[PDB]
């Protein structure tokens, strides 16, 4: 779910062994990911059949500078938009930091 | 063999996978050529100058459809592997002794070892230690695909006769023809063996 | 540096051969929205990656342009920038500016700036631009400086040319002086574009119904004339009716699942097939003047008035769309025979659903642009843009959501600027102030509707012709309106004119100089608490005390160029 | 397996499209070429390839033939007339919501079109609920067969599935509590 | 020299 990691008000409910637990498979699930192909695979990605090659999102904070993939600088910042590639900027729409626009 | 024939492949590879309720034999010799197949497209777009024009997009389209493919083949297989880590080794094993294809890949078979450790972690230093000495030992549960049904259609032309259990006597069976267009509400037992040789396509 | 032609070699290319970031930096109003719609469209064909900005002030401007000095873009600038210098803003070094806006005149610096600047204007507007040239206005006056005889020939051309450079900047100042005289608006932004879409040929009904809206909405704004807005739709806009008309009812009365635009007569009434006839003809400003409905009599006058069309009271009393077809047109053909104008407009239709008016869309898409001012501008932005993606489906809740913008706001700012004229005369509010009218309020409304452009503009052209017509003599005089804010601006007024009615315009472009005269009010000494942010220079904001200096200041300023 | 999924697999079928942008080479898919474009000139790409170029008004689409009026009364008359399911094209139902939703200004005939489509869903629909009524009455076997199901058809119906190894349990404890 | 893929294939079956 969003990206990998446990919320503050989850993790204090926990006990020690499930926050080890935690660690272990993490750790065991990103070993994993390292040997597909050569680079790796974040399987995070392409959750859904792909619709289309780019995205319309909104940016909710000052997020500061980012790059896409073919090295075009875009200046993320709070309460604007941009029109993005879908592969670049799906981390970050899992993080909280863009969100769709319909 | 072309690569136009390993996609075609990998595409039915995928729908049996998500049809059927447990693990079929491992595909990952196909996943590993796409995935070099995408990394080759890459860096031959990224040798272009120019990339405002048609030709980048409709290549670029293509590798996004290759990766959802096998990223969705891989999430399904290690979901299936979570569920019970112990007996998918106890089943590759049993494969290999009757000298059948593969059940799980090196790094499948890695992965499974390594999570059936870290799972067994938790239970021995919640409750397991605290048990008196016979009660010490790790539960394994028996599988669960006894009364399974699918949807499957046939598409080899001779693949003969089929047998299925008699619910009016259930100490015995029933024989069924399969005629080569047909689709049938069947349970998966039966069909297992003609879905690893690719003898019926499930739905 | 102006761009007249081939917009497709000097503007677009330059944009899709991809080197810098692309930015879009839009004012929020309804034609600089249907701009950004049109242009966002022919990005997304190439894949293009670009973001967009709204702002509302030359302030946001400046902060946009001083924490970028180390990226390297292509700014594109949508209804703004051209009335003030950019270069003394401060632009990065590494990027680039294109204009594409519809205030005039053009900063001159902004004209003569060596190619970081590339203004867009409409075709032949150079023939009646009028700029000066260059010598007589920019000047290296860098290379100035500079035996006894040779030294006394030298103290000799030394005075020569001192002279000479002060009787060329006596020139300059009055070439000048004369060149900032007025401010006005050309044609709208969206019509340039779907020329330049026509080009690619990716132009569709839907660029088409933009370009429709964004040309209606400077009609409804107060913006250009009714002879310029019709000689814009005979030139520019008739070659492209002809492609979208439903055609198919040639091929058995079929009605397709697509968007058909046709052109034609109209009423000028507000909101009149949205509601009812009774009440749309007791808000607009031809009938109240006419049947004068402010005082006692108007309920007989227009009681009498349609006794003499020949319309009954239950016809025009019950709602606009429960009458007959042929009933509807035989009103329709009363109405506009009486109010006897050339206007015409432009209707969308799609499938079985209700036709839509261009202009009742542009109002709609106005009032959720601008307000309320509590709300956050990428909100009011995003709200607009909806409303007009509203206007093109038959879906049941986006035309639910058109309908409640319809009834409610669109009725209610019409009563509101009503209310506030009837209240105006009635009490007497207006005085003369010597050389101009003055009126200001005990309170205000609805604060929410007092910083629009919309509400501002319709409500002073309003009232100064309804106090004109009590009276004679009244034509020959501008009028200036204050009107209070309260809560988080509390002491603080808004402040803005009108010309007389009596000038007269040499042509179609309706020029004005009030926002010229409140600017040149700004320079004097001491300083007065005036807030000059808007694109818009006849609209300031004034602090509360400074009312009485401010006064006598603008009189000053008046009866300075009546001397 | 879902709906999505369903019109992922719809998109690889083949369709002939009339480009009006020109080029030189083929293009080498990793699913095979389909090049070289020439304005005016048809010819055969992917359906998503299709609709990707119909969005960036680069071509025109060409309808499939069964999309003609008469060809879809004939199969509404074989429809009804037939007691289990008549055979179809590949993927009829998928195509025809994509190329509605994405390219309805080339279909000609539009809203006939469209409301013969409606009219074969809904008895289909029809008749494979009353099979699966019929079905859930059996106590002696566990087997149906289903011929000229589609996929979208079979994806819809995973309700029975479960309905079955419900009962399988049941008849299984019944012969099992048997006496001897 | 235009790409294709099926030397890249031929080139991984060399590899593996």
């Amino acid at each position: 779910k969003y990206g990998g990691a446990l919320p503050a008000s989850v993790r204090n409910a926990l006990c020690d062994a499930e926050i080890q637990f935690f660690n272990e498979y993490s750790s065991t699930l990103a070993r994993f990911q390292s040997n597909l192909g050569e680079g790796g695979v974040n399987l995070l990605l392409h959750s859904a059949p792909p619709k289309s090659l780019f995205v319309q999102v909104r940016a909710l904070e000052d997020y500061g500078e980012f790059e896409t993939s073919d090295g075009t600088q875009v200046q993320l910042s709070k309460d604007s938009l941009h029109s993005l590639p879908r592969q670049d900027c799906e981390m970050l729409i899992r993080q909280g930091v863009l969100e769709l626009v319909h | 063999t072309t690569p136009e024939e390993v996609l075609r492949k990998m595409t039915a590879t995928w729908q049996n996978e998500l049809c059927a309720p447990c693990l079929l034999p491992t595909q990952m010799e196909l996943v590993e050529i796409l995935l070099d197949q995408i990394q080759g497209m890459e860096e031959n777009i990224g040798k272009q100058t120019d990339k405002m024009q048609l030709r980048i997009s409709v290549h670029r389209v293509e590798l996004q459809r290759i990766g959802f493919i096998t990223s969705d083949y891989v999430r399904c297989r290690l979901q299936k592997i979570e569920s019970n880590p112990h007996d998918a080794i106890d089943q590759h094993k049993k494969r290999k002794e009757e000298g059948k294809s593969d059940l799980l890949s090196e790094s499948e078979m890695k992965f499974a070892e390594e999570y059936a450790l870290a799972e067994s972690n938790l239970f021995q230093k919640t409750v397991l230690e605290f048990m008196p000495a016979a009660l010490k030992k790790m539960p394994v549960p028996r599988g669960d695909h006894d009364d399974v049904m699918v949807y499957a259609k046939v598409t080899s032309d001779d693949v003969g006769n089929v047998a299925i259990p008699d619910w009016q006597d259930l100490n015995g069976e029933v024989i069924l023809e399969m005629e080569p267009e047909s689709c049938h509400l069947i349970p998966f037992e039966s069909v297992h063996q003609l879905v690893e040789d690719g003898n019926i396509q499930l739905m | 540096m102006i761009i007249e032609d081939n917009f497709r070699q000097e503007f677009y290319n330059k944009i899709k051969k991809g080197d810098k970031s692309v930015v879009l930096i839009v004012s929020v109003d309804t034609d600089a929205l249907c701009t950004t719609m049109i242009l966002t469209h022919l990005l997304r064909c190439d894949d293009i990656p670009f973001s967009i900005l709204a702002v509302e002030g030359w302030s946001s401007v400046e902060k946009i342009f001083a924490d970028s000095q180390e990226q390297k873009c292509h700014y594109i600038l949508i209804n703004c920038g051209a009335t003030r210098s950019l270069t003394r803003l401060q632009i990065p070094p590494a990027s680039i500016a294109f204009v594409i806006d519809s205030h005039r005149p053009f900063h001159i610096e902004n004209v003569y700036e060596n190619g970081q600047i590339h203004l867009l204007a409409n075709p032949s507007e150079m023939s009646e631009l009028q700029i000066p040239d260059l010598e007589s206005v920019i000047r290296e006056d860098s290379d100035d400086e500079e035996s006894y005889e040779q030294r006394m020939e030298k103290i000799r051309r030394k005075a020569i040319k001192r002279e000479e450079m002060q009787i060329w900047e006596r020139q300059r100042r009055t070439i000048l002086w004369r060149y900032y005289e007025s401010t006005w608006f050309s044609s709208p932004s969206c019509v340039t574009l779907l020329e330049m879409a026509a080009e690619m040929n990716r132009v569709s009904a839907e660029t088409m119904w933009f370009t429709a809206v964004g040309l209606n909405s400077a009609m409804a704004d107060k913006l250009i004339s009714i002879e310029m807005y019709t000689q814009i739709c005979v030139d520019r806009m008739r070659p492209f009716v002809h492609r979208f008309m439903p055609k198919n009812i040639v091929n058995q009365g079929k009605v397709d699942d697509l968007l058909h635009i046709t052109f034609g007569r109209e009423l000028p009434l507000a909101l009149y097939s949205h509601w009812d006839l009774f009440s749309a003809m007791m808000v607009s400003e031809y009938f109240s003047i006419k049947t004068k409905n402010w005082t006692q009599k108007g309920d007989v006058n227009i009681r009498h008035l349609l006794a003499q069309l020949g319309i009954t009271l239950h016809e025009t009393k019950q709602k606009f769309e429960a009458l007959p077809t042929e009933q509807r047109n035989l009103v329709v053909d009363v109405l506009e025979k009486e109010m006897d104008s050339s206007f015409a407009t432009f209707f969308g239709t799609l499938g079985y659903c209700g036709k839509l008016s261009a202009c009742d869309v542009a109002r709609a898409v106005t009032l959720r642009l601008e307000m309320p001012k509590s709300e956050t501008i990428m909100n009011r932005f995003r709200s607009g843009q909806s409303i007009l993606r509203s206007s093109i489906t038959g879906e049941r809740q986006d035309r639910l959501n058109l309908n409640n913008t319809f009834t409610s706001i669109c009725q209610r700012t019409l009563q509101v600027s009503w209310k506030t004229v009837a209240a105006a005369i009635n009490q007497s509010e207006i005085i003369p102030n010597g050389p101009y009218y003055l009126f200001s309020c005990s309170r205000s409304i609805d604060e929410d509707m007092v910083d629009s452009r919309h509400f501002l503009y319709n409500t002073a052209g309003f009232m100064i012709r309804a106090f004109a017509s009590m009276k004679k003599g009244r034509t020959t005089k501008p009028l200036i309106a204050m009107f209070p804010l309260t809560g988080e601006s509390a002491g603080w007024l808004v402040v803005t004119g009108v010309m007389p009615i009596a000038t007269i315009y040499e042509d179609s472009l309706l020029k004005t100089c009030i926002g010229r005269a409140f600017e040149r009010v700004k320079k004097m000494t001491p300083p007065l608490r005036i807030v000059d942010d808007y694109f818009n220079s006849d609209i300031i904001r004034l602090k509360s005390e400074d009312r009485t200096r401010f006064i006598d200041f603008l009189q000053t300023v008046f009866e300075g160029t009546s001397n | 397996m879902n709906a999505e999924r369903c019109e992922f697999i719809a998109g690889n079928s083949l369709i002939e499209v009339i480009p009006s942008i020109s080029d030189d080479r083929p293009i080498h898919l990793i699913s095979g070429d389909i090049g070289p474009f020439e304005a005016g000139v048809p010819c055969r790409i992917p359906v998503w390839t299709a609709i990707l170029m119909k969005r960036k008004h680069n071509c025109k689409v060409v309808a499939p033939q069964w999309m003609d009026v008469d060809e879809l009364k004939k199969i509404l008359t074989s429809e009804t007339e037939s007691q289990g399911l008549a055979k179809l094209p590949d993927h009829f139902f998928e195509i025809s919501h994509m190329l509605v939703r994405d390219a309805r200004e080339d279909i000609f005939e539009v809203e006939a079109v469209k409301s013969l489509v409606q009219d074969i869903y809904d008895r289909r629909d029809a008749k494979l609920r009353s099979s699966a009524i019929e079905f859930l009455r059996q106590n002696q076997t566990c087997h149906a067969q289903l011929d000229n199901v589609q996929l979208i058809e079979a994806s819809s119906a995973r309700a029975t599935l479960e309905a079955c190894r419900q009962m399988g349990a049941v008849v299984r404890n019944k012969h099992e509590s048997t006496p001897l | 020299e235009h790409y294709n893929p099926r030397n890249r294939l031929k080139t991984q079956i060399k590899r593996r």
